[PDB]
């Protein structure tokens, strides 16, 4: 049932958006965004108020616990 | 654009603002979407909307900083709509406010302005003026110019000017 819909802003400007059941473990997330041309270890994902590095997150939580549910806009921001 | 009535902020953040997740639905507004706001004398803003556990959902919830931009006071009407287009800025002219920085001496860049807007993709407007807490003191700065105009998102990349002289207090 639960569905957590994830809007990411890559740098250029452009929406990924994408519907995930929210029991899904992060590493889901993060492997969608690598699918996309924005690979864990060059890019971070960031959720903001709180200002958090969502890629630093246990990988094995599900969006559910880290609270990534029921809509979040997040942001990819190269690592430098 | 619809119509609610302005209450206290439960996010002390200048750039949030806060609906009921019913009211949210009704608008198809998407937690952490930029929305345009319009309250008195032609006056704009450009926050961010996020849930709040409230009942009511006849009312907004916004800080004293966006009241202020907006020109409207606890009680007042203002407009929301979405903000869908707000593109990251290359460049924005923000300068402080002279009262406010009389005693102040650290670098403002430094000390306000870059913790400020680290990594919180801010959406700003031209003509905005808000509050920044950096060490034992509070700055507030006025968007003199951004680029694109009139607002943007503050993005790691959008070049942060406040080389100038402290605007007077209108």
């Amino acid at each position: 049932e639960p569905v957590s819909k994830l809007r990411i802003r890559t740098p250029s400007g452009e929406f990924l958006e994408r519907r995930f059941l929210a029991s899904n473990k992060l590493q889901i997330v993060f492997d969608f965004v690598a699918s996309k041309g924005f690979p864990w270890d060059e890019y971070k994902l960031l959720s903001t108020f709180p200002r958090r590095d969502v890629t630093q997150l246990d990988p094995n939580k599900s969006l559910l616990e880290v609270k990534l549910f029921p809509q979040e806009t997040l942001f990819l921001e190269a690592k430098e | 654009p619809n119509r609610l009535i302005v209450d206290e902020a439960i996010n002390e953040d200048n750039s949030v603002v806060s609906l009921s997740q019913p009211k949210m639905d009704e608008l198809q507004l998407f937690r952490g979407d930029t929305v345009l706001l319009k309250g008195k004398k032609r006056r704009e803003a450009v926050c961010i909307v996020l849930s709040d556990d409230t009942c009511s959902d006849e009312k907004i919830r916004m800080n004293r900083v966006v009241r202020n931009n907006l020109r409207v006071r606890l009680g007042d009407v203002i407009s929301i709509q979405p903000c869908p287009d707000v593109k990251y800025g290359k460049r924005i002219h923000v300068l402080p406010i002279d009262d406010t920085v009389e005693g102040i001496t650290g670098n403002l860049f430094e000390v306000y302005l870059k913790p400020y807007f680290l990594e919180a993709y801010r959406p700003i407007r031209k003509g905005d003026i808000f509050l920044v807490r950096g060490g034992m003191r509070a700055v507030e700065f006025k968007v003199v110019e951004t680029d694109p105009s009139p607002y943007c998102i503050v993005a790691p990349d959008t070049v942060i000017h406040c080389e100038g002289e402290p605007i007077k207090r209108e």
